[PDB]
């Protein structure tokens, strides 16, 4: 482990000693889906497991184009599709849905295994699975609920951003096969500029509330979407409006620990010097005199 | 009154007891592992940190199970009454190791009533919010905000009943000759006098009375 | 003389003592996992490795503090005198139990007090070396020779101390009825009779005296 120096954040590590991370001068990197262009051809699924070396069941049909019908250990990326007439006339909405790759990670941060989840430099968010111990706080802890559980190893799979091409200098597998260009890869900073410039497009054709989904609430992701309706982002197949750590989550893993902490210490130390205080209590302490 | 130690725990409550603290050990090791990850040597309770992941949860059910055949068998021994109130009073004097001067003790005492009522109300709290949170099993079926919130719960559940078991060892080890009690079953008739007068006058008038109504 | 037991130790410097006991736990097991690397298991005296770097430091200056509230307060007890030669020339005959019949023993024997100034020596020597070898906070203002040397010391004074410690807890254990002293603060009369016999005489002296200079 840490054979890239540039862990800058690490599941279950006390803050007073941090994860090696003296190479941290490097740009952040994003992956950009804009789904005013995707079509919907599920190129992507297809291109991740192929790479990946993964494959899920054959399923079943049940009414709906989605196929597979959710994430899973074996499908690290999938198309959700929606049809609504919310907005005046039938619009078909198309989302690819995987990892966001959040700047601050609620999976790392609900995890209770010393390094089961890493987060690099660059922004790229991974599980390091020799550490992991499949009890699944992750799958809570994260606002997206995407880390799914392999029955067959008891540990959690999601998109790694192709972490072993990206650190070689590749673009990831979907971002490369997309037919129309939906997905765009590059660093952070331009994404944001290509996300912003799109925005500008659908504006003009009439989608007054397009925008970028990069939400602050988890402070910015590293893999975002342009959106013609991100006034209602959860028409796209529920993606959450306002995304964030549950409160609950953040006071469970945040301030009740040192909690209990000092409430160990003081109940040890209380105990301790009430024995020594007054000492025992037997049968006789009036005929020792 | 002539014989040195009276029955206070029959074999059957001794067996179940001593199963409950040896599969406790290891439960609440684990679970202090994953709660303070920093101390890695507890991730090794049950062997490995991938086994004790495992093994937590079905340890905690065998407790559930065997402390439920000590709420059927202790309880109506553990019931609040207005002759509890004079202890509660008069605490500070009860740790002095007075409590004899200013309480009226029975079978267990008030502090014990409160504890073994704080022992079974969080051992329901963490089998509820354990089975809710238990992977691959259950968990699935809960909706994602109920999991997070026995996830908080039952964090807190397992810290308290640890600090109060934390206190009941003590007092156990505190108040002289109650630990052979509950390893051999016997307590000598001077500590029931002072630890639990009522209690003791109870037996022995039983005994007695029983011994004369028989028409020796 | 009609009393079970006479008080050798006050509650402060019985709460003293232990605090130190357990500070010294952490503290020597911590030392030693960095002077022993094989002994891995010791790397998780504070948890994990990283957290013992950091914190072995900060409960050696405790200890350090404690001591210093220690020496104080018993020094004056442990202080050579001529009356300490008969106990260091018959070392062998004290070993076999029969120190009695060849010393002059006040409060403290001489054994205890080299044991004395050994501690507190070693945990000067162990204070100074251990902030000049101290990162990130101390190591920076000295020489690097002189960082060297304290890093050979810090090792060598850390290491007496240990050894030290082991033959004092298990003099302790040795010379039995000793433990109860330290906490509950109370020696019976035959035990300061016959490990002690000056020291009680002076209490039994300054306790009749006063009480018959009272006025019965
Ligand atoms: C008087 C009142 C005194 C109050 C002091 C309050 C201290 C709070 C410290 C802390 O939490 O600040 C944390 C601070 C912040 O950490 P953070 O990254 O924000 O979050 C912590 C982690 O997220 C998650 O938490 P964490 O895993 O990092 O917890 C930290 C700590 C964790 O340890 C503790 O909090 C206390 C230890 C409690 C153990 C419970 C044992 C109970 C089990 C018994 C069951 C028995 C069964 C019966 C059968 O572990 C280490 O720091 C070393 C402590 C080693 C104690 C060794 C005792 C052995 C004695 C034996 C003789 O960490 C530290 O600065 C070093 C703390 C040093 C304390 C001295
Ligand atoms: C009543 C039966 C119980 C069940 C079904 C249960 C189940 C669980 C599960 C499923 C977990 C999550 C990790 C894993 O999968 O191993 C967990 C964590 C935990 N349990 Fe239990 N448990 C039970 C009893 C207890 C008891 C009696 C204690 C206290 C001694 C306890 C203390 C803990 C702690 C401290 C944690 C970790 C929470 C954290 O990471 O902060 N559990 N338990
Ligand atoms: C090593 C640790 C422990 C020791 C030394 C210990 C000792 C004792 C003793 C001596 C008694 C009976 C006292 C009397 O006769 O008045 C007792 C009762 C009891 N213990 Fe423990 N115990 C330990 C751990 C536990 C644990 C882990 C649990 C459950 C989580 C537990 C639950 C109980 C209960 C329910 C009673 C009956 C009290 C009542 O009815 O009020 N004990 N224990
Ligand atoms: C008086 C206060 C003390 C201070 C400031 C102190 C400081 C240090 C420091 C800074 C280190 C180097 C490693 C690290 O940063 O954790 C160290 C090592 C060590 N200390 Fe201390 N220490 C103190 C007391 C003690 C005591 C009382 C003992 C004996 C029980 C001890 C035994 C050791 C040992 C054996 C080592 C490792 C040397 C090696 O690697 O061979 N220290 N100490
Ligand atoms: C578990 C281990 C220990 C035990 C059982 C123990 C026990 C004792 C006892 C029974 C006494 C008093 C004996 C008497 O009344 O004559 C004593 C005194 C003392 N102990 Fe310890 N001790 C332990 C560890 C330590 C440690 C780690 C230190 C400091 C590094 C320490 C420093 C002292 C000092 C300074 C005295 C006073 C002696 C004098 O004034 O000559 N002890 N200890
Ligand atoms: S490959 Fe591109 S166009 Fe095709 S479904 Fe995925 S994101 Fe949409
Ligand atoms: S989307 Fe979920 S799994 Fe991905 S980085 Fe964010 S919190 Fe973790
Ligand atoms: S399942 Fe998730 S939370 Fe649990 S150890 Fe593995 S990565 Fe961490
Ligand atoms: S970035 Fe890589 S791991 Fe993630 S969905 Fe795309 S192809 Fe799969």
């Amino acid at each position: 482990a840490m054979e890239t120096q540039d862990i800058i954040k690490r599941s279950a590590t006390n803050s007073i000693t941090p994860p090696s991370q003296v190479r941290d001068y490097k740009a952040e990197v994003a992956k950009l889906i804009d789904v005013s262009t995707c079509i919907g051809c599920k190129a992507c699924q297809v291109a991740c497991s192929e790479w990946n070396d993964i494959r899920d069941e054959v399923g079943h049909c049940v009414g709906v184009y989605d196929n597979p019908a959710d994430l899973s250990a074996k499908s690290w990326t999938v198309m959700r599709f929606s049809e609504t007439e919310q907005n005046g006339k039938l619009e078909w909405l198309i989302r690819k849905d995987g990892c966001m790759h959040c700047e601050d990670p609620g999976c790392l941060k609900a995890c209770p295994s010393a390094g089961a989840i890493i987060q690099y430099a660059n922004g790229i968010v991974d599980f390091q699975s020799e550490n992991c111990i499949g009890c699944g706080y992750c799958i809570a802890g994260c606002p997206f609920n995407i880390p799914r559980l392999n029955k067959e190893d008891n540990r959690v799979y999601k998109c790694t951003l192709c972490v072993d091409r990206v650190s070689v200098g590749q673009e990831p597998a979907c971002v490369k096969t997309c037919p129309t260009g939906a997905i765009h890869f590059g660093t952070k900073k331009e994404m944001l500029e290509l996300a912003e410039q799109r925005v500008a497009k659908l504006k003009a054709r009439g989608y007054e509330h397009a925008g970028v989904y990069n939400p602050e609430g988890v402070g910015g992701t590293h893999v975002m979407y342009v959106l013609h309706h991100a006034d209602q982002p959860e028409l796209y197949h529920g993606l959450p409006k306002d995304p964030k750590i549950d409160t609950s989550v953040s006071l469970w893993k945040g301030a009740l620990k040192p909690l209990a902490a000092a409430g160990f210490i003081a109940t040890f130390a209380g105990l301790i010097f009430h024995y020594i205080g007054i000492g025992p209590n037997k049968e006789v302490d009036d005929d020792e005199e | 009154s002539k014989s040195k130690m009276i029955v206070r725990t029959k074999f059957i409550d001794r067996a179940c007891h001593w199963t409950v603290v040896i599969c406790f050990f290891l439960v609440a090791l684990s679970g202090i592992s994953f709660f303070f990850p920093t101390l890695q040597w507890l991730t090794q309770t049950f062997g490995t940190p991938q086994m004790g992941r495992i093994l937590h949860p079905f340890f905690g059910i065998a407790i559930f199970v065997a402390l439920m055949f000590m709420f059927v068998r202790f309880v109506h021994h553990n019931i609040p009454d207005k002759k509890d109130i004079p202890w509660l009073l008069n605490i500070v004097e009860v740790l002095k190791g007075n409590e004899h001067k200013v309480a009226d003790v029975g079978k267990y005492n008030a502090g014990q009533k409160m504890m073994f009522w704080s022992i079974m109300s969080m051992i329901f709290v963490l089998l509820v919010t354990g089975v809710i949170i238990w992977r691959p099993y259950f968990a699935q079926y809960f909706p994602m905000q109920v999991v997070r919130y026995s996830l908080l719960i039952h964090a807190a559940a397992g810290i308290i009943l640890i600090h109060a078991i934390l206190i009941h060892m003590y007092m156990a080890f505190w108040v002289k000759g109650s630990i052979k009690g509950m390893i051999e079953g016997k307590v000598s008739r001077r500590w029931a006098k002072k630890h639990h007068p009522r209690w003791y006058r109870e037996i022995e008038k039983a005994e007695a009375k029983k011994e004369s109504e028989e028409g020796i």
